[PDB]
DNA sequence: TTTTTTTTTTT
């Protein structure tokens, strides 16, 4: 599961299905920090394995042996099917209030944190910003009088959980919202994740660097050697069809 | 005779070394590279500190076969660690180590001599000081560019404690930067970081094999120099994996002499692990050690066949088909003749692993009465060793082995970490005294 | 994010 962690995840269906209804968090300081936005490159190669954050995502392409890497053989168009392996994943963060769960009617009226990913971040774009001559004006989930809940709706096409069909709903008011204590009892349920923000991030970049050459060799820009890694897989295929020519 | 009359770097290492006995007690490690002459002026040293008459030395090596050439080129005798400090293993099911026996207070060894200083283990680190009095001296050799023991337990930086500054001051030898020699120059760009590349003195240096068909090119270069030649001594392919040394002595076996055979009569190998003669004694056996782990061995008789296995709490005996080769000793060590049971099928092999883990499943929870029958465990579990042929060794166990010319194989290395990666170069250049080729 | 998706090597 996820819970455990303290994020919640959604009971996949055998199809993988799941609907569940939630409603948001605003900003847990005053003027500061509504949401979050997590970069963390992720791959496996050589049965080693790399789950961890990115610098660049304060701007800092240079604090990272994953970013630079890529500036220096432009891994882009030089080796894509290579950069897609390694590319920085943009994760997003944010507070939750659940509604209803009939996957896991537990969950339901609980606030989680959670990170997904960007096409609801286009769609949440799409929805936060509205013009004025399409009558209706733009509106903010989370405002306690005209925000929305949202109900999230997933099948899998492939192996990849598609989301094409989500669509969100008129504004609404939240009961209870006049008393303290309720929003108390809920206000502790909310998490302030420029905590996760501050500096958290590995300053030690050499340390970085030194993980990922135990978790992989050769790719040295001023040694070259990456050429050998590219020679290396015809060896093994060349290994196999020598065995036969015993 | 020379005495007291070398470079800078040998002549301040001496200085120190003296220091660390003469000033305070202090312990030191090396960082001699190769070609660096620390094992010419580790000569003078032993004749230096001969007409102080300290007895207090002890000549370790930490493999046999360090120790066998050390003695051999050298003339005095020199013991293995695992005598030196009666490490005694401790029979549990789950795990098993050898363990010293007792703290000794090694009062009689005033100073403390240490070859490969990178290979000794930090778990093991922290055990042996207390071990060591503090009268002792510990001088210590080896490489930061050596390559580092492997722990399934623990990956992480892992740098010998000997090689971290918080454990004593130390001082890294000077290299003769220039020379006349193609491959060291070029082994001083491995140690700097350079990519290999092929330079050539005379038509004798590094030479680099490329293209598409490089590998069948190279392997017609392969057989070319090698031919049928039954001396292989100074010619060692070294590869990482043993599953490419397998498919390769399967391929290569047939080439040599024209049969297709596993394994042929007449073949030399080398232990994997030691030989111990084991005999049923109260506690540990410390058991005699026969042939030792790296030594050679020359086949006399090769036959495979099978045999039943029986284990008391399991009914009946269990067949298990295997090489019953005899061998002999091969080299300078004490002369003995034995036979030896082996199995060498994965089909056999993974039967092998099995039969451990029902033994496993049944003797770990044993309560039908008694104790536990484990002397019908290692007395089936000693029966069968790991050894393999002379041709191919992983660049682990091709360490050491100074060997004319070496042919490398690199593809395999990427799932190896970078570091390693240049400590492997580093020990697998130094394997060719003579020449190299590269692929 | 659907999930730490490969090695052997020591007494
Ligand atoms: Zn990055």
């Amino acid at each position: 599961s996820s819970e455990d962690k303290g994020e919640w995840k959604l009971k996949l269906d055998n199809a993988g299905n799941g609907q569940a209804v939630i409603r948001f968090l605003p900003s847990k300081n005053d003027e500061q920090a509504p949401f979050a936005i997590l970069v963390n490159h992720g791959f496996k190669k050589n049965g080693k394995w790399y789950i961890e954050t990115c610098s660049s995502t304060h701007g800092d392409y240079d604090s990272c042996p994953v970013c630079q890497y890529i500036s220096k053989n432009d891994l882009y168009n030089t080796d894509n099917k290579e950069y897609s392996l390694v590319k920085r994943k943009t994760s997003y963060w944010a507070n939750i209030l659940v509604v209803k769960d009939p996957a896991a009617p537990e969950n339901e009226g609980k606030v989680f944190k959670y990170r997904f990913g960007k096409k609801i971040w286009d769609k949440i774009n799409a929805m936060i910003a509205v013009d004025v001559e399409m009558g209706e004006t733009p509106v903010d989930v989370t405002c306690p009088w005209e925000g929305a809940n949202f109900v999230l709706k997933v099948k899998q096409v492939s192996g990849f959980s598609n989301y094409d069909e989500s669509k969100f709903l008129n504004q609404s008011a939240i009961p209870n919202i006049d008393d303290e204590s309720f929003q108390k009892e809920l206000f502790e349920q909310m998490v302030d994740l420029s905590e996760m923000t501050s500096k958290d991030k590995f300053k030690s970049f050499e340390e970085l660097n030194t993980k990922f050459g135990q978790v992989m060799g050769t790719a040295v820009m001023g040694g070259a050697a990456a050429t050998a890694a590219k020679k290396a897989d015809k060896v093994a295929d060349d290994l196999d069809a020598f065995n036969v020519d015993d | 005779m020379t005495f007291d009359d070398l470079t800078e770097g040998q002549k301040n290492a001496f200085n120190i070394v003296m220091k660390a006995i003469k000033e305070k007690k202090h312990h030191v490690t090396i960082n001699g590279p190769a070609g660096t002459g620390a094992t010419t002026l580790t000569k003078f040293i032993i004749e230096a500190l001969i007409s102080t008459g300290e007895t207090g030395i002890i000549l370790a090596a930490p493999t046999h076969a360090a120790k066998k050439i050390l003695s051999k080129l050298s003339g005095k005798e020199a013991s293995t660690i695992h005598s030196i400090l009666k490490i005694n293993p401790v029979t549990y099911e789950e795990n098993v180590l050898f363990e010293q026996k007792e703290v000794p207070d090694l009062a009689k060894c005033r100073v403390l001599i240490c070859d490969e200083v990178s290979m000794y283990d930090r778990k093991l680190f922290k055990i042996l000081l207390s071990t060591i009095p503090p009268w002792c001296t510990i001088i210590g050799i080896g490489d930061n560019k050596q390559i580092r023991p492997v722990d399934p337990g623990e990956n992480t930086a892992y740098i010998s404690p000997f090689f971290t500054h918080k454990d004593f001051y130390q001082c890294e030898l000077t290299e003769v930067k220039r020379s006349n020699a193609p491959i060291i120059d070029v082994a001083t760009d491995v140690r700097n970081g350079k990519w290999i590349y092929d330079k050539v003195v005379d038509g004798h240096g590094v030479r680099g094999f490329t293209g598409d068909t490089a590998l069948r090119d190279f392997m017609v270069n392969y057989f070319s120099i090698v031919k049928s030649l039954d001396d292989l001594f100074e010619n060692r392919v070294m590869a990482f994996t043993n599953k490419s040394v397998d498919k390769l002595n399967s391929i290569i076996r047939k080439k040599i002499f024209e049969t297709d055979k596993d394994f042929i009569v007449g073949e030399i190998i080398v232990m994997q692990e030691p030989l111990f003669k084991t005999y049923k004694i109260d506690g540990k056996p410390v058991s005699e050690i026969i042939f030792n782990n790296g030594q050679l061995v020359r086949i006399i008789e090769a036959e495979y066949t099978s045999t039943f296995v029986k284990a008391r709490g399991v009914p009946g005996e269990y067949l298990i088909r295997h090489w019953d080769l005899t061998v002999e000793t091969y080299g300078d060590d004490e002369y003995y003749r034995e036979k030896i049971k082996i199995i060498s099928s994965d089909e056999e092999l993974y039967k092998f692993n099995l039969f451990l883990g029902k033994t496993a499943e049944t003797y770990k929870n044993w309560n039908k009465g008694g104790k536990a029958p484990w002397s019908d465990f290692w007395d089936a579990k000693s029966q069968f060793s790991k050894v393999k042929a002379l041709p191919a060794s992983t660049f682990h166990k091709a360490q050491g082995m100074s060997v004319d010319r070496a042919f490398i194989y690199t593809p395999c290395i990427h799932y190896a970490d970078v570091e390693l990666a240049q400590q492997l170069l580093y020990v697998g250049v130094t394997r060719g005294r003579y020449d190299v080729f590269y692929v």
